[PDB]
């Protein structure tokens, strides 16, 4: 029902990540390209708990980005939304995540998701 | 028996593409691949167990002109995995094979998945050939390069480049095909001394 | 030849003569009008029909960058099946004149790392790329797709 | 040395071969191979193994029989068309897919 049960259920059973990225589509008929729903931060929430984070939940973020779920705007948003920063493994993470998609940060859609991109810069 | 070499030849190679073109499982891609190239040997096998020594050559022309005569590379890449495996299991001689695919006059610079594909074959089938025969190919390889202009296209300069990986391995002293001296015999009869 | 070969000798003997329609005229309409009476009473379309029939998997989209209305077209695809899972989109370069040459696919190797799954796919893909037929289609490339898409997800579990 | 020729009667040529093979652990199991041989003194030409994936029906080798004999025809119209170079999308499964 909430993307929080469904990714908590992705980490109870283990399910690889594309096994994750089947249930997620079945899970939720209108896809509203997942930025609606906010993947981003759901993922980044139940990630960033430990003093490290899950290997898991990492693998289905990373996932997202490198396959085309997740808009860049809605993953810089949700690093923006994180400080805390006495971890230091959970800021190598998310820098690993920005490793993934800076230097490419292509929107290819509306005008208005490129300001977002802006904003999110 | 000319028309029966047709006949093989041809059957060999529809067959094959068409049964692999529907890729419904049909095949497993790692060595059954390999077992696949056995068949279009074990086709290449039964069509030579009838033929006599001085009529050898004259099929295997044949078949270089018909390989030449194709358009599709992957027919092309087919018949001469048949080739190398024709080679390979012993049933062909690896000089005429060589010879017979260089001196086509099919084979043109401007052919160049042709060239590529026949290079490659030469590549791998010119480790057994002896060292005279070695010298030969030596000879009309740098023949066939010396055909090329000063300057061609840039996309078809990498598929050009096949014939030096052969040159650069005839010419390779610690792989010892044939006495370095003869090399530089034939290199110095055809550059010789104040040509670049 | 028999029967007929006198008539032949003569017109292909007056073939050339600026006067000959007029030598003919004379010489057979009088006997024809006496007897016969007198005379009587953007994109280009291939690729609209390529994509008008594809399977609801595929949602072929034009890329917004890249020239358009001009020779070559290019193509941004995706792939929606509860099955399958979510992949990179996919990158179409379709020439002008488009049948009698094959379609090429824009490579993405970067794209395609920092996974095990999408190496599985490419991988997978660029052998069958290499298994095609020559002067292939789109539709052939998109379901090379998804045949790829569907052997990583068996090949992996 | 188990094995048993299918030939295809509507199209000949055209074998399914199963080649018949002992588990090791089990010894009241059998393991099941399926080739696709074809034929022109009949010569074999080329051979494929298909891809692994009241129980006396075997519903493998009844849907590996139906699958070749049901797609197999497609094959020579797609060279046929090919010789005579009328492009074409290729062999595909439409629409629904039963067909």
């Amino acid at each position: 029902v909430n993307l929080k049960q469904a990714i908590l259920q992705a980490w109870k059973e283990r399910w690889s990540d594309y096994q994750w990225a089947i249930n997620m589509k079945k899970f939720f008929p209108k896809g509203a390209t997942w930025d609606i729903l906010n993947l981003a931060d759901a993922l980044l929430e139940q990630a960033m708990i430990g003093p490290s984070p899950n290997p898991l939940i990492l693998s289905y973020l990373k996932y997202a980005i490198s396959s085309q779920m997740v808009s860049y705007s809605s993953v810089l948003t949700a690093i923006s939304k994180f400080d805390d920063f006495s971890r230091d493994l959970c800021v190598q993470a998310l820098l690993d995540i920005m490793d993934m998609f800076c230097d490419r940060l292509s929107c290819h859609g509306k005008a208005e998701e490129c300001i977002g991109l802006c904003r999110a810069l | 028996m000319e028309t029966q070499l047709q006949s093989i030849f041809e059957e060999v190679v529809k067959t094959e593409v068409i049964e692999e073109a529907f890729p419904g499982m049909f095949m497993d891609t790692p060595e059954d691949e390999k077992t696949k190239l056995i068949s279009c040997l074990g086709a290449f096998r039964q069509f030579w167990g009838g033929l006599s020594q001085e009529s050898h050559e004259q099929c295997i022309q044949w078949i270089v002109k018909f390989i030449h005569g194709q358009h599709s590379p992957k027919r092309i890449s087919f018949l001469y995995d048949c080739l190398a495996m024709a080679v390979e299991t012993g049933l062909l001689p690896p000089r005429l094979v060589c010879e017979s695919l260089i001196n086509s006059d099919t084979l043109e610079w401007e052919r160049t998945q042709l060239w590529a594909l026949t290079f490659k074959l030469v590549r791998k089938i010119i480790g057994g050939v002896d060292y005279k025969g070695v010298r030969d190919l030596l000879k009309v390889i740098l023949e066939k390069i010396l055909t090329i202009p000063n300057t061609v296209s840039s996309a078809v300069v990498q598929q050009l480049l096949a014939a030096r990986e052969v040159i650069a391995y005839i010419l390779e002293r610690n792989a010892c095909l044939l006495p370095a001296y003869f090399a530089v015999t034939e290199i110095r009869k055809l550059y010789p001394e104040g040509k670049l | 030849q028999y029967l007929c070969q006198p008539l032949l000798d003569a017109v292909l003997a007056n073939i050339r003569s600026p006067v000959f329609n007029h030598s003919l005229y004379r010489t057979f309409v009088p006997a024809m009008t006496a007897i016969h009476g007198p005379p009587i009473t953007s994109i280009p379309s291939v690729l609209q029909g390529e994509v008008a029939r594809l399977d609801p998997k595929f949602l072929v989209n034009l890329d917004p960058s890249h020239c358009s209305n001009n020779g070559t077209v290019h193509l941004i695809c995706k792939l929606d099946d509860k099955d399958l899972p979510s992949v990179p989109p996919l990158e179409l370069s379709v020439p002008a004149d488009y049948p009698a040459q094959s379609p090429l696919w824009i490579d993405r190797q970067w794209q395609y790392d920092a996974n095990p799954f999408l190496q599985s796919v490419h991988r997978c893909m660029t052998s069958r790329l290499l298994q095609l037929p020559d002067k292939h289609s789109v539709t052939a490339l998109l379901n090379t797709w998804a045949q790829s898409v569907h052997q990583a997800c068996l090949s992996a579990a | 040395k188990n094995k048993l020729f299918i030939k295809l009667t509507r199209l000949p040529q055209y074998y399914i071969v199963v080649e018949m093979l002992e588990v090791p652990n089990k010894p009241t199991q059998l393991s099941y191979k399926y080739y696709f041989m074809s034929v022109n003194p009949a010569m074999a030409l080329l051979l494929q193994q298909f891809k692994e994936n009241m129980c006396a029906f075997n519903k493998v080798l009844a849907h590996f029989v139906a699958m070749c004999d049901t797609n197999m025809p497609f094959v020579g119209l797609r060279l046929e068309l090919s010789n005579l170079e009328i492009p074409h999308q290729g062999v595909q499964v439409e629409g629904d897919g039963f067909s």
